[PDB]
């Protein structure tokens, strides 16, 4: 919840994958298809997955 | 700017609309109180420099305000200060004719709150300032305008807070 | 210019002055016309004790009764059953004074009952002190000295102590209910005498035989051996323990300026006590 | 603060005791009299101004001496709280009037009044012969019941300070 | 004590002030409506007991635990205070209601009271229960009364109620 | 000062200090710590020179302190003693500089407005400064006293 | 001038910044005081 | 006037007048004989008028007539009543005119100036004029009175 | 209640001892100065009502507030309990400067009163001023009196000064 | 801000997923206890003025020497401001009593709490005791599922301090 109360819990979804990108893989978003396959998983799979 | 009456016919402009039974209730509602506002405005006016004068010496001098380090120190600041209050109050007369506070926003309050911050002027210390005025109209206009005048030196004062 | 000549020479001559004396205005800023005794007090600030006087019908009588019953008892409820029916016959015949009348009620196992074995000596002290003498103790020692001559004599020797008193002799006479006086300065009597007879007196609804968990605790005993305090104000009266913020006006600042000021302040008034402005020619014009 | 309202109440409390005929009888004198107290109140009250500057002068023309230099009646000072201070009286007159009893004087001009003026030395005569011209003026302001109403109270500070 | 008229008076002082011809004919008008607040104050006083006997049966009615043992009207002692506390509250009520002000009845009544009560367990919401009752039962009485004049007393009737509301909001 | 006075009229015809613009300078730096003399002395009488210019005013113009004056009673007398020692400082400070600049910007620009609304009669402040001339002029040498009296003078001419 | 026309909150408005000196030109060239004093008396020649 | 204010805003925005403008003209000129009564009964008391003026002014300020005062003297206080009887005429004149072009060129602007000079206090004139207001509407109808007295308050105003 | 003897006697029985020849000296030059010390109780005694009224008139002349209505020396009773506690305070004074020992200050009038005078709204600051000016007075009257032989009585006039420090300091 | 409400919700929201049988029947219990939660805390509301006075004491009365000069229990400020910390946690008790959970409490006093009290040299025991105290007295107001809601969020508190 220390996560996801900051980084998810009141910001929209591109703000949360670019959020996700900048603290786990260090760097930034590089095209749209990062995103539009991101969101994808989250609503299929949720968050966790 | 708009006036209570021009705020109707805009309203309903947009919509294409001849004016109906709510609108001619709304017009009306102000034509009945206007003799009245023209009263208070002449008192407001002839008044002026006494309600600037009653309003500083209950708010803001006799004070550290006044004393160097304070925002209305120096006669260049102080005289600056009242100047202001002179654009609130007139300002604000305008306002309680109209019967509408957009004249406020156009041509006071638009920028004002962040002029301040910049130059470092004291917001609660001018507030405070709008409503001793208000505290000294309501006295001089009477029962009848009292609550008119009122409401637009609240407008003002809630615009910057 | 005429019109000058004709209605303005004499006029300015002195008469256009006559002086400026007048006014004045204000005049305190904020409020309280005589309410502090507003705290509970309002009927007692100071409560009008009855006399009792010779040839009396019986509507007075009926009133003393009744004031005497309030006056000991407090506001608490007393059977029919319970009154002193002997007593309140030899005051209503004459034979007896209002004080003998107390002395008689004080007496009773009906008050020996409430005050005496339902509470602690020390706080029966306190209320005999309230009911009889109508103040507070001054001192620990005052407490002590009751108590010494009731471990000594008994009861009825204590209560006989209190109305055979002088200070009772001096107060209430022989013919006077006993009333509150603790809201009074006396010549003699201690500043804190005023704060636990407010402690000891929780205005008229309050009941002296409250069983709840502070009415037979010795609410001034507390406080008396030593330094420490004040009387609970039962506390929406007090302020509730205000902090005491200060009443301090924006003068304050002015103050602290003219230390410096200040130094100009004497400067001020030094040359206004040699001086004097009721001169006016002032200019010179040369 | 003593009125009728408030002695008739004091009495029955201190007896337990609802108001009773009696206690509403008494109320209503001070009700039916409130007219012609009023009315004497509005006219102490209109006039304030003079009878406040007529009783002022009085006193000094009655004891010349205080308006010379070192006395009492000299300076600004002293004849603006002189001016104040009968100010201060015609004002719990009108109080009294309008209150229905003198507890308007009793609690904010008798209780206390020889101590202060003792220690300030102010004679009570200054006082009453304010009064007594106050006195004077208001027989031609007021008549019939509102006049009596007025005396009463005029009176009832005079007997004060004597 | 202060009435309606002494109220008037404190707060024209505090302004250093003769009373204003605002407060003059407030006042004037407590003066014209003073016949019918003594017929209201003769309501209350000429049916006390009964307004307290009927705010009691109603209580109890309610509160049946008040009168079994463990409840705070048992036994007879304790009712007795009951009742007689429903009768000085009552008193002090008709006080107000003769002065046109609340000072007796907070000064005198309510003030500490809750706190009484509350070091004594009694439950401070039957008791405002108890003088919610006295309410709507004086206040019948103040508007349907023998042989007097016929008018509007609604005024009066909503002031009494205050005054029966400040005493139940005081206790509660 | 003579320095800020200077620059600021070269910088407005992108040019650079001519050897006049420049003597001017040179002359202050000699004058200044005659100058910074001149201040300190001002400065440890103060409380001298303000006393006896408020007595000087309040002959010469009694009405001020009367019923109907700005600076009637003991407290509005005592805020025009201060107003006093206010313009004696500005003095000090103008005198230094070399220039008055400063003073301006502190204590006359706005002053007229300030002074109208508190309703203080303006010319009654110029003679308050003039008695402080005469009191500060008596503290000092012929040829320093001039020097100091033309920022009195200044002042007394600015409240006009 | 005589403290008149002038410009309350027209000087707050040139320093501060907000409005630019040409700006400022181009307010004080229409308005009363302005048209009064140098086209309120003049056929439409001298005035332009 | 009322014509020369809407014609010069006409002619300044180089078109023919409003229906606003026309309305204004039309209810102003049918008030012309109701504006020249008020004119007439005011010119008719003029000398008695100034007098009721200079009487409470005098009362309420005896200062200016005292010996530092303005109007200190017999003919200090005839030219002090004189430009009374000035600006009662003013003011007959602007109400005829329905504006105050005319009060203003002739008498208000330049004014500060002129009295500064002269070192008359300004405000004490103000007083003057509200002392005229008080006596010239006491001889006019309710009505009357109060179309009268916007001009009184006006010059008031421009003394300000 | 102590005197400055009876203070030295408490402390030599802490110590369970008789007392000190340090002690029983201090006590001995306490005899030495006590003529003084009676003419010095005699010039407050000798001078009382006027030390309180040229201390008020001055306290009102500062504070114009307390006269004004509200104020906290407004209307007459509230002046007379103000010039009476001005004389209490004073009494209480001139008692320790009899006894040598602050006592009978600080247990009979100063224990308490500064929470007396904020429970009444009684402005504590100006009470305190009351009592600075009772002091310069008073003082006054101690170091210049009616035909007493001439010597130095600065000793006395600090510790006097002492008792109305402490009252101030107590009461502020 | 933590509530049964809101705590449902975000499990919802981070599963992707609309609300279902079980985050309604969560919810349904938050608002069937609201009657009892809702007691204690207008219950805790009107008798804050003297639960404050009565914990502040407490204070002083188990730590005597901090009324001792030189103390953090001396002087007006400190008194004053040990009235107004006890007061923010009754504040906080009736608001997560209100809210149906202990989110007031976690975000406005538990969030940061050890830091503060550790920089500004206060006691965890002091407050503990304050609660202790207030605990006590409540026993006497309530009863029931209201008291046992006061307790609850009560004990959290001490829980947070230890
Ligand atoms: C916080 C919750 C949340 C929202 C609301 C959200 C919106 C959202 N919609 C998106 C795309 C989209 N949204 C739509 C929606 C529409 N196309 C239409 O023509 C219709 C008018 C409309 C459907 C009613 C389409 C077509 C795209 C793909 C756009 C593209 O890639 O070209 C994207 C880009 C990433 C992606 O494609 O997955 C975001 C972030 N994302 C979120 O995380
Ligand atoms: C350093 C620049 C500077 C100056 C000079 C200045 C003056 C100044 N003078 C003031 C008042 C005052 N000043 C005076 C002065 C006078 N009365 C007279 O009649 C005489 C003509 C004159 C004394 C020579 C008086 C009497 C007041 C009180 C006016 C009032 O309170 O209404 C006040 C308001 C009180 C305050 O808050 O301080 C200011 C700010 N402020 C500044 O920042
Ligand atoms: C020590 C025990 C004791 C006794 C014995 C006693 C007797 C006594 N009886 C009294 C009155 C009285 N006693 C009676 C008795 C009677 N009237 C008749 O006609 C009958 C013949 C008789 C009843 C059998 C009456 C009527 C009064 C009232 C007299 C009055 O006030 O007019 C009074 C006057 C005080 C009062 O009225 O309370 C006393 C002291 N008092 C005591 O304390
Ligand atoms: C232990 C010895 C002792 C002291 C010292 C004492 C002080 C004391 N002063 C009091 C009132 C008072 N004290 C004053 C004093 C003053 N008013 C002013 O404006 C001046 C600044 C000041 C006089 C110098 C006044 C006016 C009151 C009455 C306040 C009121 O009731 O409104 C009261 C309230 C009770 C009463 O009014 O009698 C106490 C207890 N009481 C004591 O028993
Ligand atoms: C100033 C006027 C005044 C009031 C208002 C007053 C209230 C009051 N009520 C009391 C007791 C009481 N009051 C009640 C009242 C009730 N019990 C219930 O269950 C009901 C809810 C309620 C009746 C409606 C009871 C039962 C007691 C006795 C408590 C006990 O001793 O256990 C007591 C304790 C002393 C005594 O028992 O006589 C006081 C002081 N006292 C006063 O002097
Ligand atoms: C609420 C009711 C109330 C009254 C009645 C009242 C009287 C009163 N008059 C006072 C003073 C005074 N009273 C006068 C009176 C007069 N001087 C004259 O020229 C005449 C001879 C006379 C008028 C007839 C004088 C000169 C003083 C100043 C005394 C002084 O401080 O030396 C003072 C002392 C405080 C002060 O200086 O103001 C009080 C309390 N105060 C009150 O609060
Ligand atoms: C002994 C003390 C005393 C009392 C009690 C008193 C009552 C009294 N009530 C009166 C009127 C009245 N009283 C009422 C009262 C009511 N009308 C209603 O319909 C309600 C049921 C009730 C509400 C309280 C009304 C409506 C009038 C007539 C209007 C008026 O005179 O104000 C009158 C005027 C004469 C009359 O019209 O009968 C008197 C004298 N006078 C007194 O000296
Ligand atoms: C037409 C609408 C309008 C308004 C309202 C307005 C306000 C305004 N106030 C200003 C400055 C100021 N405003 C104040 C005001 C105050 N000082 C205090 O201490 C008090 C709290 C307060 C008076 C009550 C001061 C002292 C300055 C000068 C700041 C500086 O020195 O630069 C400035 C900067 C330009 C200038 O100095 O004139 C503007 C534009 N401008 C406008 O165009
Ligand atoms: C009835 C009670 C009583 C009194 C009052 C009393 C006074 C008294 N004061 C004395 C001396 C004195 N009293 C003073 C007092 C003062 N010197 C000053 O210059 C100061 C103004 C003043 C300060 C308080 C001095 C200096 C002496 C002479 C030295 C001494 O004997 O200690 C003496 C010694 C004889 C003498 O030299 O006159 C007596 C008996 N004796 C008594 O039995
Ligand atoms: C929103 C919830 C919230 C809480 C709980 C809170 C606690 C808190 N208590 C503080 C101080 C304090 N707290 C106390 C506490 C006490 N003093 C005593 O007499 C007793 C021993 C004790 C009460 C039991 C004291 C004395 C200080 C002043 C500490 C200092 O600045 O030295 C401060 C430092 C800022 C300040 O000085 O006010 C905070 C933040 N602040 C908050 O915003």
């Amino acid at each position: 919840d220390l996560y996801k109360e900051r980084f998810f819990n009141k910001a929209s979804n591109n703000r949360f994958i670019e959020l996700n990108f900048k603290h786990l893989l260090g760097r930034a978003p590089y095209n749209h298809g990062e995103i539009q396959e991101h969101f994808g998983l989250y609503h299929k799979a949720g968050y966790d997955v | 700017m708009q006036d209570a009456i021009t705020a109707v016919i805009n309203n309903y402009d947009v919509q294409g609309k001849y004016l109906d039974g709510a609108a001619l209730d709304k017009l009306k509602a102000y034509f009945t109180t206007g003799a009245v506002r023209v009263r208070a405005a002449a008192v407001i006016s002839s008044n002026a420099t006494t309600i600037i004068k009653e309003a500083a010496a209950k708010a803001l001098i006799y004070s550290d305000l006044t004393r160097p380090g304070g925002n209305m120190y120096t006669t260049r600041r102080y005289a600056a200060c009242i100047r202001d209050m002179d654009y609130f109050l007139r300002y604000a007369t305008y306002a309680m004719l109209a019967g509408d506070p957009s004249i406020l926003d156009e041509r006071v309050l638009n920028g004002l709150k962040e002029t301040y911050n910049s130059l470092g002027v004291p917001i609660a210390a001018t507030v405070g300032g709008i409503q001793a005025m208000k505290e000294v109209v309501g006295g001089l206009v009477g029962p009848d305008a009292a609550k008119e005048a009122s409401i637009y030196f609240d407008y003002l004062s809630s615009g910057l807070s | 210019l005429s019109m000058v000549r004709d209605i303005f020479g004499r006029g300015y001559m002195d008469r256009l002055s006559q002086t400026r004396a007048i006014d004045y205005s204000a005049d305190q800023a904020t409020a309280d016309g005589a309410a502090q005794t507003k705290l509970g007090i309002t009927a007692i600030a100071p409560d009008q004790g009855v006399e009792l006087r010779p040839n009396f019908t019986e509507a007075d009588v009926i009133t003393v009764i009744r004031a005497a019953y309030k006056q000991l008892f407090g506001n608490t409820y007393i059977l029919e059953s319970e009154r002193v029916i002997q007593a309140e016959s030899l005051l209503r015949n004459g034979s007896i004074s209002v004080r003998e009348f107390i002395r008689i009620l004080a007496k009773s196992d009906l008050y020996k009952e409430r005050f005496f074995r339902c509470t602690s000596n020390n706080r029966f002290i306190e209320l005999n002190l309230k009911h009889l003498l109508g103040r507070a103790p001054y001192n620990q020692g005052e407490i002590a000295e009751h108590l010494d001559r009731y471990c000594q004599s008994g009861y009825d020797a204590e209560i006989d102590s209190y109305i055979d008193s002088d200070e009772y002799r001096r107060v209430f006479g022989e013919n006077t209910v006993p009333y509150f006086r603790g809201f009074k300065y006396q010549v003699g009597q201690s500043a804190a005498a005023f704060e636990r007879m407010r402690a000891l007196y929780s205005g008229d609804a309050g009941s002296d035989t409250d069983r709840n968990q502070n009415g037979q605790r010795t609410e001034l005993t507390s406080g008396l051996a030593d330094p420490a305090q004040p009387v609970r104000a039962r506390t929406d009266y007090a302020l509730t323990r205000v902090d005491i913020p200060g009443g301090n006006g924006a003068a304050g600042r002015l103050a602290a300026l003219d230390e410096s000021l200040g130094s100009w302040l004497d400067a001020a008034r030094d040359l206004i006590s040699q001086n004097d402005y009721s001169q006016k020619a002032i200019e010179v014009e040369p | 603060m003593k009125t009728v309202i408030t002695e008739v109440i004091a009495s029955a409390d201190s007896q337990g005791r609802f108001l009773n005929n009696t206690e509403l009888q008494a109320a209503n004198g001070r009700f039916q009299r409130a007219t012609a107290s009023m009315e004497a109140a509005r006219a102490l009250t209109s006039n304030a101004d003079s009878l406040v500057k007529g009783a002022v002068q009085e006193v000094y023309n009655k004891f010349p001496y205080l308006t010379q230099p070192g006395q009492m009646g000299y300076g600004d000072t002293n004849q603006a709280k002189c001016a104040r201070d009968i100010s201060h009286y015609l004002r719990f007159i009108t109080y009294s009037l309008v209150a229905g009893g003198t507890g308007p004087l009793d609690d904010y001009i008798v209780a206390g009044l020889r101590e202060v003026n003792r220690t300030f030395n102010l004679s009570p005569s200054w006082y009453i012969e304010a009064l007594k011209h106050i006195k004077g003026k208001v027989g031609s302001q007021l008549s019939g019941q509102p006049l009596t109403e007025a005396n009463a109270y005029i009176d009832y500070c005079i007997n004060a300070l004597s | 004590m202060q009435d309606a008229f002494t109220k008037a008076i404190v707060a024209a002082d505090l302004r250093g002030s003769f009373l204003s011809e605002q407060e003059l004919n407030q006042l004037t008008n407590l003066v014209k409506e003073s016949n019918k607040r003594l017929d209201a104050v003769n309501a209350i006083t000429g049916n006390a007991a009964e307004i307290i006997s009927d705010a009691a049966h109603k209580l109890f009615a309610e509160q049946t635990d008040l009168i079994r043992p463990g409840g705070n009207a048992y036994p007879n002692r304790r009712m007795a205070a009951c009742l007689r506390d429903m009768e000085i509250i009552l008193r002090y009520v008709s006080y107000a209601l003769l002065a046109g002000d609340a000072s007796v009845l907070e000064d005198r009544c309510l003030n500490g009271l809750k706190e009484t009560y509350v070091a004594l367990g009694t439950p401070t919401r039957s008791v405002a229960r108890a003088v919610q009752l006295m309410k709507e039962t004086a206040i019948g009485y103040v508007n349907s009364p023998s042989g007097v004049t016929r008018g509007d007393c609604s005024a009066l009737v909503n002031e009494a109620a205050t005054y029966f509301d400040k005493a139940a909001a005081s206790i509660a | 000062s003579v320095l800020t006075k200077a620059i600021v009229n070269a910088d407005a015809e992108a040019r650079y200090l001519s050897p006049g613009e420049l003597d001017r300078i040179k002359s202050f730096v000699a004058s200044g710590e005659r100058r910074l003399r001149i201040a300190q002395t001002l400065t440890e009488a103060r409380e001298r020179i303000v006393k006896q210019a408020g007595d000087q005013l309040f002959q010469i113009r009694p009405d001020v302190v009367s019923p109907g004056g700005n600076a009637y009673g003991e407290k509005m007398t005592a805020l025009c003693l201060r107003d006093l020692d206010y313009y004696l400082r500005l003095v000090t400070y103008g005198i230094v500089a070399g220039d008055v600049t400063p003073i301006e910007e502190i204590g006359i620009i706005g002053v007229k407005e300030m002074y109208n609304s508190l309703q203080t009669p303006i010319p009654a402040v110029a003679e308050g400064v003039r008695a402080m001339k005469n009191v500060a002029t008596s503290l000092l040498s012929g040829d320093d006293a001039a020097e100091a009296g033309f920022y009195f003078d200044y002042l007394v001419g600015a409240m006009q | 001038p005589p403290s008149y026309l002038r410009l309350s909150e027209a000087e707050s408005k040139l320093k501060n910044n907000e409005i630019s000196v040409r700006e400022f030109v181009r307010r004080l060239g229409r308005s009363e005081n302005y048209r009064k004093r140098f086209f309120e008396p003049y056929s439409s020649p001298k005035v332009v």
